[PDB]
RNA sequence: CUCUUACUUUUAACCAGUGAAAUUGACCUGCCCGUGAAGAGGCGGGCAUAACACAGCAAGACGAGAAGACCCUAUGGAGCUUU
RNA sequence: CUCCGCAUAAGCCUGCGUCAGAUUAAAAUGAACUGACAAUUAACAGCCCAAUAUCUACAAUCAACCAACAAGUCAUUAUUACCCUCACUGUCAACCCAACACAGGCAUGCUCAUAAGGAAAGGUUAAAAAAAGUAAAAGGAACUCGGCAAAUCUUACCCCG
RNA sequence: GCUAAACCUAGCCCCAAACCCACUCCACCUUACUACCAGACAACCUUAGCCAAACCAUUUACCCAAAUAAAGUAUAGGCGAUAGAAAUUGAAACCUGGCGCAAUAGAUAUAGUACCGCAAGGGAAAGAUGAAAAAUUAUAACCAAGCAUAAUAUAGCAAGGACUAACCCCUAUACCUUCUGCAUAAUGAAUUAACUAGAAAUAACUUUGCAAGGAGAGCCAAAGCUAAGACCCCCGAAACCAGACGAGCUACCUAAGAACAGCUAAAAGAGCACACCCGUCUAUGUAGCAAAAUAGUGGGAAGAUUUAUAGGUAGAGGCGACAAACCUA
């Protein structure tokens, strides 16, 4: 119980396909590029984490004022509860102060 | 007729007229004893016992002397495999007398003599299973389950 | 304890309700007084049914027969099956005007009419 | 998910489809204009930049305007931009002491005016704002001509308007029939508010009062195909005998 | 009407069998099938088509293509393929026993050419008179959609109108003359009905 | 039943003619009127706030007159935009994720039949 | 506590498929003699006679 | 009550059919004295001791049940009264 | 045995009718479970009414004597308008509210002990304890907080209200 | 050997892109889903509180129209907790992807269905052959606890040391938590499977780079600066506030109804006493017949009586012959 007793399929994997081939290219298009184009412009996904980085309460506060004004009611409505929830988490309560 | 829009009446109209009736009645044998003038129809629920005679007058020629009517429950006690309720469609039924003395006797339309087949009837497959079956034959006892088959 | 997800019914409810829920059926008079009901002869509806005595078409149609294809009707098919040849002919006779145009066959409204055509007020 | 565009701005994307699309320009752009109401209940800076007292440097200030509530019998009258103010005090002027919610309602009077244009006598609430604006503008047909629509803060003052500026563009003769040379007095004083009809006619009106009007004037019985297709059978005749 | 899951497995026995009501109950849920999607048009095998196997049991075989199934991008084609199954048996009775065919994927068979009894590749075409057809690639031939029964069974070439068939001298004579009037008021003038009552105004709202 | 199709055949005939005369009415309605709709209606809001097509009905007497008519609403007011707002919210979640699954069945498609990336 | 056995089996016959399908069963062989031989009596004794 | 007794029915026990609940650290689950988180089937010193069901009893298992409602604590609540 | 029973209202909605069954009751005939088929037929009941003005002091109680207060459930006329008439709906059951095929709850009419409707014992044995009853020598509250309970059919007094 | 075990799909999540938005007929605001008659009711109005301040009483972040930076600076504030700008500066932007889940996961979802609730509302469980089932006398077996095959023999946390030998001999006071201290007769735990709990700044340390300069404008700098690595859990109250839903139970009321034998006295908020209403005492019952009952005994029973039907009063409240009663166990 709780352990398959076949064998699952095997894991193929075309280490020589266009992606894995072409990773990493164009990754110093600035340092070769007369510095034109910065690397972080080569991040492609959510519009507010492009070359940024922070915790969740800064990820947080970061989307609700870049696309808060699109977004669904209800999800706003749960962003705002785990902005209240973390502020108070990371402001009050902890081992260290 | 059902599922349309009847155009309002008012003192000094028009008589209201149908040339296309989409009403369809079906005759059905009676349940329980009945008398002979009785007959017995199943019509959809919009259907009037006025509607009924005329439509039994105009379109097949009959004359009838009483029609009643009466709603049919259908039962919602039949759950599916998700225990949801499966409704049996209401239906009205209605009850037609004659005129004249005339009586109505169902006639059996499925006499076993006509269903029974005088010419013969020599399906290939059917043939093939009958006759392997006639030939093959239970196993002796006395042979105690040998096979047959060795002629040896 | 009650279904509410079973179809509301004339045979629901107490004497009242029962009396006052219909199935469809559509009225053919009023009730007067001493609950005493008037039946409409114009309210009733007539079946016109045709005489079908030596008449060729039936029910079904035999299997030989071509595989024709479909032309849904349009207006401007029967405008020009109809409305136009009368046109052309009084064009080249010399004699058209739009006054006539009901002499050719337009109605310029619906009014006075038995069968109407728009709001309709006739059953199928 | 997210939506393409921000909520805001949903508004304002009903009026680029549909029959509000086909409303007039002139009634589509006073609509957005957001121009700022005249400071009733609030004193301004007067200026940009002041010294603050404790620093002694030259900072920025801004005019922050005070909620009004306008009840819905204030658009029966003519308030003169007053309303009731909602907010909150402190017990005795101290920060100290609790919070309370506090209601500032103005003085309503009922008087009786007259307009020369309209020459007609209306029994309107006011307050004594209104009066003294009445009396720096010369009369009540100057008041409603001069005051726009965000400081007049009444549709009964922008019915009014309406009123007014349609008898100045059609040069209505209703007005005191049997003394021309009186009526063309009253329109040689007012000359400098004189609006084109087509643009007077849709002062004051509401969304909902103009997508109604707009729909009355494309009201109209579909055109019968019978006199389509005649049209383009005798028009194609005429010119198949020219090829003949 | 019809009755299908979501999912519903398609098989050899027609939808709405007893057989298939038993191998299909309304409450089953399978693992989906996956079905190489092939348009319309481009399916090019149908009933009555000789094919060979191309693998199987028995490869190199040419055989009739009985039926089809779209669904499933299915070929059957009697007596190649074909285990033995036990047909009408019973509690006493071992049965009899029967070739049944197995069905065969449409890349597991291959057309042949008429001229030549070889299998080939078929890329469609069109004909002066603009039919479409198909055409081999080696070889081009044209290769006609075989003639199959119809699924009704009805045989036009055989067929004796009954009682309650029209003629079709009946049913293909012209009647109608285009007027501006509706079957209400045509039929009304024919039978003979008059009404003189005039229809008073409503209000519709 | 002997031939069950007889009655499939009789309705698809039943049908067909009720189709051949009710374009014949259609058409002639047009040329005289120019209406698509053989009865009366209008589009309006409901009370819940939703746009329906209202078909009219046969009345006495004028509509401002009408008892029961009148009670009726036909007029959403401001407490009915968030659910609206709300309801188009729920409509997008489907239709998104019925677009994102076609993708995925369609990438899952050629892991097994690798020869259809033409 | 309302679920129960999936017991839904019923019996039907196998001796058709179901009716009106093009496709029909193809038999190889035929299920017996079309003509019945009978071995004359005394070939028993003729095999000692080959002749 | 002195002071209980007899009989009947139910229950009961046995046979047949159907078939719950709280409870349960694991248990191969004895007595005396002593010891010890101060009241031991389980530790020390002694005594006893083939295995096993059924029916009864209620001295013990600080027996089961309800995170004591008495008492105190919490910068924990609420109801009522008021100079 | 008869705690009732039949009917109406209310509520419920096909929930012991036929055929079939691998399902089911303690019970592999029955069935309230499954599948199919059938079924309640209006005269009872429900569903009513043209307008305007106008009229309506004197209970009921066998309503007659009589006696009351708490002072009561029943009525028209005038003028105008108005010749087609029997539609539609309810009608089953061993049934509803209590998680149950629950010793509970449930309005009205008739029956007032039944002409209707029902079965306390699966079989055996006849220990304890326990429960419900019957009888009891002599004594008769000595019991007990208390005559609780049972039997019997009784006096007087006090406190509080 | 049974019970079971095992599976990979269904679909789902986060982004990106793109604004979005119906239809056969018939029916549906009255008791919704009801063919057909005299109406005129109409929409707008500061959120509060929990919490933080270790009480609490002023106060206590909540997208508001451009990422960065200016800056957590000016400034506000029981000048406490904490709150907090602007001028100015000024970037990028190719939907069709995933170091996301894989049936206790991932949407609650096979479904807002079954079921619970008068109502608002709450809210599930689960499936698995194969190319073919028109191959079903089929897809092998091996694995949890629980049982069976196969009950038990002096003596003891059940074992360990051992032994020719299972036991007999010798040694040995279950575990977690909580405590000055537990074999403790202190807490939790029948057992199996699965699920179920340490999130980050400041400075400093370590390892690279460059170096009086460092850093891909802002900032730091009297060896500093840049980058990386590495430290801060889970379940649980009674409560408070806002907005909906509730008087088919019950409390009181409104409208129009119904019932009360027989005897005594005939005057009765009179007596005896059925139906009916109540619930005095006793026994039984205590996961029951019953989340308040059964048997007997009792109180009232022409009145301030009992009772069916419809309607009304709603929580900062209602109702109350005040029991702090009752307002869906
Ligand atoms: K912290
Ligand atoms: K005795
Ligand atoms: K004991
Ligand atoms: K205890
Ligand atoms: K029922
Ligand atoms: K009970
Ligand atoms: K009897
Ligand atoms: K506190
Ligand atoms: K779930
Ligand atoms: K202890
Ligand atoms: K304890
Ligand atoms: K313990
Ligand atoms: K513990
Ligand atoms: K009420
Ligand atoms: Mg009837
Ligand atoms: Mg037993
Ligand atoms: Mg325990
Ligand atoms: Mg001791
Ligand atoms: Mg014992
Ligand atoms: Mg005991
Ligand atoms: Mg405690
Ligand atoms: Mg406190
Ligand atoms: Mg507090
Ligand atoms: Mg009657
Ligand atoms: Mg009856
Ligand atoms: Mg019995
Ligand atoms: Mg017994
Ligand atoms: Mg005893
Ligand atoms: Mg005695
Ligand atoms: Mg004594
Ligand atoms: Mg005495
Ligand atoms: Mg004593
Ligand atoms: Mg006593
Ligand atoms: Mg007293
Ligand atoms: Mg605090
Ligand atoms: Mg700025
Ligand atoms: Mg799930
Ligand atoms: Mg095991
Ligand atoms: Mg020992
Ligand atoms: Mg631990
Ligand atoms: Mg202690
Ligand atoms: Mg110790
Ligand atoms: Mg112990
Ligand atoms: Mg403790
Ligand atoms: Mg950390
Ligand atoms: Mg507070
Ligand atoms: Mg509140
Ligand atoms: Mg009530
Ligand atoms: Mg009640
Ligand atoms: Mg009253
Ligand atoms: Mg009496
Ligand atoms: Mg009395
Ligand atoms: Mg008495
Ligand atoms: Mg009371
Ligand atoms: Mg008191
Ligand atoms: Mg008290």
């Amino acid at each position: 119980i709780g352990i398959r007793l076949t064998l699952p399929p095997p894991k193929v994997v075309d280490r020589w396909n266009e992606k894995r081939a072409m990773f990493g290219v164009y990754d110093n298009i600035g340092i070769l590029g007369n510095f034109e184009k910065h690397p972080k412009e080569l991040i492609r996904g959510p519009i507010w984490l492009r070359g940024w980085k922070g915790n969740e309460l800064q990820r947080c506060i970061r989307k609700r004022k870049m696309v808060g004004s699109r977004m669904f009611a209800d999800d706003l409505h749960n962003l705002n509860k785990r902005i209240r929830y973390l502020y108070k988490h990371f402001n009050r309560h902890g081992k260290f102060r | 007729a059902r599922n349309v829009v009847y155009p309002l009446y008012r003192l000094g109209g028009p008589q209201l007229r149908v040339f296309r009736t989409n009403f369809f009645i079906q005759l059905v044998r009676p349940g329980v004893a009945q008398p002979e003038d009785t007959v017995q129809f199943r019509i959809p629920m919009e259907m009037t016992r006025v509607d009924l005679r005329n439509y039994l007058e105009g379109i097949y020629n009959v004359p009838v002397a009483a029609v009643r009517t009466r709603v049919q429950h259908g039962s919602n006690k039949r759950r599916d495999h998700r225990n949801v309720r499966i409704k049996k469609p209401d239906y009205k039924v209605a009850y037609v007398q004659l005129a004249h003395g005339q009586t109505f006797t169902f006639p059996d339309l499925f006499p076993e003599k006509d269903e029974s087949p005088e010419g013969s009837a020599a399906d290939d497959l059917y043939s093939m299973l009958e006759e392997e079956r006639q030939q093959r034959q239970s196993s002796d006892p006395r042979r105690g389950g040998v096979p047959s088959w060795f002629g040896l | 304890g009650a279904d509410r997800m079973s179809k509301w019914t004339s045979k629901r409810g107490p004497r009242s309700f029962r009396g006052r829920k219909g199935r469809g059926a559509k009225g053919i008079g009023f009730l007067t007084s001493g609950w005493r009901f008037v039946q409409i002869k114009e309210m009733v509806p007539e079946f016109v049914v045709p005489d079908l005595t030596g008449f060729k078409l039936k029910p079904y149609v035999s299997y030989l027969a071509p595989e024709s294809e479909e032309t849904p009707l349009t207006a401007a098919q029967l405008f020009s099956e109809a409305v136009a040849p009368a046109i052309e002919k009084d064009f080249k006779d010399g004699t058209f005007d739009p006054d006539n145009l009901e002499k050719y066959g337009f109605e310029p409204t619906q009014e006075g009419k038995l069968f109407q055509l728009y709001p309709r007020n006739f059953l199928r | 998910p997210l939506h393409k565009y921000p909520v805001w701005l949903w508004k304002r994307l009903q009026l680029r489809e549909g029959i509000c699309s086909r409303l007039p320009g002139h009634y589509l752009r006073s609509l957005e204009e957001e121009r700022t109401p005249t400071p009733v209940h609030y004193r301004p800076h007067g200026a940009k930049f002041k010294i603050n007292p404790k620093n002694g440097q030259r900072e920025r200030v801004e005019d922050v305007p005070i909620p009004i509530y306008f009840p819905p019998e204030s658009q029966r009258g003519l308030w003169g931009g007053e309303g009731w103010i909602l907010g909150q005090i402190y017990a005795n002027n101290d920060k100290l002491s609790k919070r309370l919610k506090k209601v500032w309602k103005p003085q309503l009077f009922e008087r009786e005016f007259y307009s020369e244009i309209l020459d007609k006598k209306f029994t309107v609430t006011v307050t004594m704002r209104t009066l003294d604006l009445i009396d720096e503008a010369y009369g009540l047909d100057f008041y409603i001509l001069k005051t726009p629509k965000e400081d007049l803060c009444s549709k009964f003052g922008m019915d009014l308007k309406r009123g007014m500026l349609l008898r100045l563009a059609r040069q209505d003769p209703q007005l005191h029939p049997e003394d021309p040379e009186r009526r063309a007095a009253i329109y040689d004083k007012y000359k400098e508010f004189a609006i084109p009809e087509e643009e007077a006619e849709w002062v004051g009106l509401t969304l909902e009062e103009a997508i109604e009007k707009q729909r009355l004037l494309e009201e109209k019985d579909p055109v019968p195909l019978f006199k389509i297709y005649v049209a383009e059978l005798i028009q194609q005749l005429q010119q198949q005998a020219l090829s003949e | 009407k019809v009755t299908l899951p979501p999912h519903y497995r398609y098989g050899m026995s027609p939808p709405g069998s007893v057989a298939d009501k038993r191998k299909n109950p309304p409450w089953i849920r399978r693992r989906p099938v996956v079905v190489e999607p092939i348009s319309d048009e481009d399916w090019y095998l149908f009933c009555g088509d000789t094919v060979e196997i191309l693998e199987g049991k028995d490869a190199g075989k040419q055989g009739k293509v009985v039926q089809v199934i779209r669904q499933r991008n299915w070929v059957v084609v009697g007596g190649l393929n074909t285990h033995y199954r036990y047909i009408g048996k019973t509690m006493d009775y071992r049965g009899t026993m029967i070739p049944s065919e197995a069905p065969l994927l449409h890349r597991q068979v291959k057309l042949v050419d008429p001229m030549d009894r070889k299998p080939t590749e078929i890329e469609w075409r069109f004909t002066e008179a603009g039919e479409r057809v198909r055409v081999s690639t080696r070889s081009g031939r044209i290769i006609p959609k075989p003639e199959f029964p119809r699924a009704d069974g009805i045989v036009p070439e055989t067929w004796i109108d009954g009682p309650k068939d029209t003629s079709v001298e009946d049913a293909l004579e012209r009647t109608y003359v285009p007027c501006l009037k509706t079957l209400q008021e045509e039929v009304m003038e024919a039978m003979g009905i008059k009404e003189t009552r005039k229809y008073k105004k409503v209000y519709w709202y | 039943m002997p031939s069950p199709e007889r009655l499939d055949k009789v309705v698809d005939s039943m049908d067909a003619l009720d189709k051949v005369v009710q374009e014949r009415e259609d058409a002639l309605r047009l040329l005289q009127t120019g209406q698509e709709r053989a009865r009366p209606g209008a589009w309006r809001r409901d009370i819940f706030g939703r746009i329906i097509w209202h078909k009219f009905k046969q009345w006495v007497i004028p509509w401002h007159l009408n008892k029961r008519y009148n009670r009726k609403r036909f007029f959403a007011l401001p407490y009915v935009d968030h659910f609206l707002r709300l309801e188009r919210e729920k409509r997008a979640r489907i239709k998104a994720r019925k677009e994102n699954l076609e993708r995925k069945k369609a990438k899952i498609l050629l892991k097994k039949f690798p020869h259809l990336a033409e | 506590t309302e679920k129960e056995f999936m017991q839904h089996a019923r019996k039907a016959g196998l001796v058709i498929p179901p009716e009106k399908s093009d496709r029909s069963i193809h038999l190889a062989c035929t299920a017996g003699i079309f003509d019945a031989y009978v071995p004359p009596e005394g070939d028993a004794r003729i095999s000692s006679l080959s002749k």
